[PDB]
């Protein structure tokens, strides 16, 4: 009777019940090694087992492993039967058509769900704030997209994608902390550094000025207690780390940064809608959580756009779960109920019913 | 006297060449609309900048190109030229810098009268067996420069242009002129030393080779690719489609690193070996159906550099020079399969890459328009076979904002 909402990301699965204000379950999108280990399960067995991420850059790349993640979601995290709940899945922008078909086949043929739907992550996150028009910056653990949306429709020819996100920032922070004189190199240390990143990093409004400041004072230094009680210090690494989003050359990438991809995305849209996009820049996902990121984006887009342009960046406090919340709202809507793909419709039409209806 | 049909080459008959082209200029004025005549008038007044723009316009973001007001002059002038097509071949004459054909020193000084056997042979070795890409608006002559004509360099190009070449005869004050838009590669079939008015010149006997070059017209290139590789998409074995999709889905990194590290010798992995074989076979299934230009934005690592290499700062001329000395005229080989695009436009993912490979692919080369596979059309991708060799014919440079970037004119030679 209650619908499920499963937002499956490169690093984390956010799962719960339509109608709830937050996901009941948030767990790592990993498998170790028929009945092979999943959510944290595959790190406490990291020995005879190596941990594997089935979603890469927002795309499902291993279906056997993804079946295990979905098995874990239904039976272990939510403790429901899939046969008893319509299930809303999320997908990346520009998810290949065959991929969405395979998601649909697995849901009906493997899990025997009574109904399902596949929704675009960025569209859900826009919807969470009550908007159907705007440009979404969705940045997670594995991928960052710019997705312009007009009256509820994503505009696929203007979507920008960067394979630069939270895990890259964590790895970069490990490197530059190691260069400071610490040593962060192992799998466990990567988790520690992710925690340091999530607690102490910020985006500088003026990067070169911030570097000059840190150079000539301890004002920007913070401390962090390691699990064994060692206290360490972090300085300019606090802002060099997320600076990578605006300057991907920091990790050897020669791509545009997130401000430039935002601008590129807007410039690929019809001229008549560009001001609506500038006025509705919405941020979604864990890697948009940095203090200072909205102000910095405002400043960078201001420098690119016409001097008369009115620019607004919307970064809600809940934006780590914006996609999930939008799915919870959507699946609960009266007018959405006609949009579910039923098991009957799947039997009548192929996996390709998912284009008919999603 | 003149015959009632023109020759393919006016040679030294300057008087008839000029009269004939003057008549042609009058005739073509009947077929130009006022926007086209306006475009021509602006060209007479700003030819160098307009020609410069026409050479590098295609390398910027699609929306930057569309927003540039110089597109109007470019398109209108190009249209004016494109539609006066010749009914049979004609030979033209013009001077180039030797640097244009990657001979980066003087053949002789302006003041010198003779050319050494040394320099002649160096020039021959530099420009033989190479296809040099030409772009942009150019003024040419229908007759060979002679005593009392203007002769700015020691290098005279004698070029044969085929039937259906667009040529715009026009008048600029007292002078009769001929405008073309270069859209082809030239091969130097033969060089000869001649004397004109007391000085030795090299006369290069040149012909053209056409290739499809979509430049910034990615829609047109994509339509062409889909037309030629929709069937290909369906004609692969299940193993080949499997191994191909594995490659495109990100398996390329392991597969190509295995190739580059020479794993087939040092670490023979029969699984990978079978994938390489299948993908290669996929690329031989529908060979590239026309001579084709493709574009690749290279990482610096392909040219022995990193982002922090001082030598990667091409804003300094000495680093461009050092790059040319190391790579220009050389053959390079990729043990990996290599991604290229039908389009020349810049894109977010490689917005800052400074080295652009511009590759001439001969008809029937192995290759495939992978973007015909419904999974991912936004690359406009042509995948080239593992172990491909490219001759670097010429290195050019241009400004993208404040950043100097390089264009490597290359030819696939195996
Ligand atoms: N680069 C392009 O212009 C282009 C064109 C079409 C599609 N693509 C797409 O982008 C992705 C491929 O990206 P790519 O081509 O930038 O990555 P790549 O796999 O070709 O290169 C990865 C890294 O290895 C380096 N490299 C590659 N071959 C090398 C060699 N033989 N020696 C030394 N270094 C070498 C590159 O410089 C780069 O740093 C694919 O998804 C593809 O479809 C890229
Ligand atoms: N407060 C924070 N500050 C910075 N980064 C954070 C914060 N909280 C979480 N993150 C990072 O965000 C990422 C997780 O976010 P999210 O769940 O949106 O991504 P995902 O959906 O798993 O991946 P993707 O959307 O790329 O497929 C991790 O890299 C995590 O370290
Ligand atoms: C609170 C939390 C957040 C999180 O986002 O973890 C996700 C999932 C995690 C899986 C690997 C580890 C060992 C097992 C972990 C169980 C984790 C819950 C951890 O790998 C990430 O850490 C990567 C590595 S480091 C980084 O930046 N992304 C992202
Ligand atoms: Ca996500």
């Amino acid at each position: 009777t209650t619908a499920l909402v499963c937002d499956n990301g490169s690093g984390l699965v956010k799962a719960g019940f339509a109608g709830d204000d937050a996901p009941r379950a948030v767990f790592p999108s990993i498998v170790g090694r028929k009945d092979s280990y999943v959510g944290d399960e595959a790190q406490s067995k990291r020995g005879i087992l190596t941990l594997k991420y089935p979603i890469e850059h927002g795309i499902i790349t291993n279906w056997d492993d993804m079946e295990k993640i979905w098995h874990h979601t239904f039976y272990n995290e939510l403790r429901v039967a899939p046969e008893e709940h319509p299930t809303l899945l999320t997908e990346a922008p520009l998810n290949p058509k065959a991929n969405r078909e395979k998601m649909t086949q697995i849901m009906f043929e493997t899990f025997n769900v009574p109904a399902m739907y596949v929704a675009i992550q960025a569209v859900l996150s826009l919807y969470a704030s009550g908007r159907t028009t705007g440009i979404v910056l969705d940045s997670g653990d594995g991928v960052t997209h710019n997705v312009p949306i007009y009256e509820g429709y994503a505009l696929p020819h203007a979507i920008m994608r960067l394979d630069l996100a939270g895990r890259d920032l964590t790895d970069y922070l490990m490197k530059i902390l190691t260069e400071r004189g610490y040593s962060f190199v192992t799998t466990a240390e990567r988790e520690i550094v992710r925690d340091i990143k999530e607690k102490l990093c910020y985006v500088a409004l003026d990067f070169e000025n911030e570097m000059a400041t840190a150079a000539s004072s301890s004002s920007l230094e913070k401390s962090y207690e390691l699990p064994d009680g060692q206290v360490i210090t972090i300085g300019n690494e606090r802002f060099r780390c997320p600076e990578t989003l605006f300057q991907p050359s920091f990790i050897g990438m020669e791509s545009a940064g997130i401000h430039e991809t935002t601008y590129n995305s807007i410039m690929k849209c019809d001229i008549d809608i560009r001001k609506d996009l500038y006025a509705n820049n919405v941020m979604s996902g864990g890697t948009t959580m940095y203090p200072g990121i909205a102000d910095r984006m405002q400043k960078e887009i201001t420098a690119l756009a016409p001097s008369t342009m009115k620019i607004k960046i919307i970064a809600p406090p809940e934006r780590k779960y914006s996609v999930w919340i939008g799915g919870s709202i959507l699946a609960s809507l009266s007018t959405f109920q006609q949009m579910w793909i039923t098991k009957q419709e799947y039997d009548e039409a192929g996996p390709s019913i998912v284009h008919r209806k999603c | 006297m003149a015959f009632i049909e023109r020759p393919e080459d006016f040679l030294k008959d300057k008087e008839n060449a000029i009269q004939w082209e003057k008549k042609e200029a009058e005739r073509v004025e009947k077929n130009l609309d006022t926007l086209e005549k306006e475009a021509l008038e602006l060209y007479k007044k700003d030819s160098e900048q307009i020609s410069n723009y026409s050479q590098t316009r295609q390398y910027f973001y699609d929306y930057q190109i569309e927003s540039n007001p110089r597109e109007k002059e470019y398109k209108n002038l190009r249209n004016a030229i494109s539609k006066n097509k010749i009914d049979k071949p004609i030979n033209v004459y013009y001077f180039e810098s030797p640097e244009k054909f990657a001979f980066n020193k003087e053949i002789r000084t302006e003041n010198q009268n003779e050319i050494s056997l040394e320099k002649f042979n160096e020039l021959k070795e530099t420009i033989q067996d190479k296809l040099f890409k030409q772009d942009g608006f150019k003024d040419v002559s229908l007759y060979e420069p002679g005593n009392g004509d203007e002769k700015p360099t020691p290098l005279l190009i004698h070029l044969k242009l085929p039937k259906n070449t667009g040529m715009l005869p026009y008048i600029n004050s007292n002078d009769v002129k001929t405008l073309i838009e270069q859209d082809y590669s030239i091969k130097i079939d033969k060089i000869v030393r001649i004397v004109i008015e007391g000085k030795q010149y090299i006369k290069a006997e040149a012909s053209i080779v056409n290739s499809l070059d979509f430049k910034d017209d990615v829609s047109k290139g994509d339509l062409w690719g889909k037309e030629n590789y929709s069937d290909w998409s369906n004609k692969l074995t299940p193993n080949e489609l499997a191994d191909v999709n594995d490659y495109m889905r990100g398996g390329y990194t392991a597969i190509n690193n295995y190739l580059i590290s020479n794993g087939p010798l040092n670490n023979p992995n029969p699984e990978l070996d079978s994938k390489v074989n299948n993908i290669e076979n996929a690329l031989k299934l529908t060979p590239i159906p026309s001579n084709l230009i493709v574009y690749r934005r290279s990482g610096p690592q392909e040219f022995g550099l990193t982002l922090t290499s001082p030598e990667y700062d091409f804003n300094k001329i000495e680093n461009i020079d050092a790059f040319k000395e190391k790579w220009e005229g050389k053959v390079i080989t990729y043990p990996n399969f290599i991604s290229t695009s039908i389009g020349s436009v810049n894109m977010s993912a490689f917005a800052k890459r400074k080295i652009i490979l511009r590759i001439n692919i001969p008809k029937d080369s192995p290759g495939a328009y992978l973007s015909a596979i419904p999974g991912y059309a936004g690359e406009y991708e042509v995948l080239l076979n593992h172990g491909s060799k490219f001759k670097i014919n010429k290195v050019d440079s241009y400004k993208d904002g404040t950043v100097t970037k390089l264009i490597l004119d290359a030819t696939l030679i195996n």
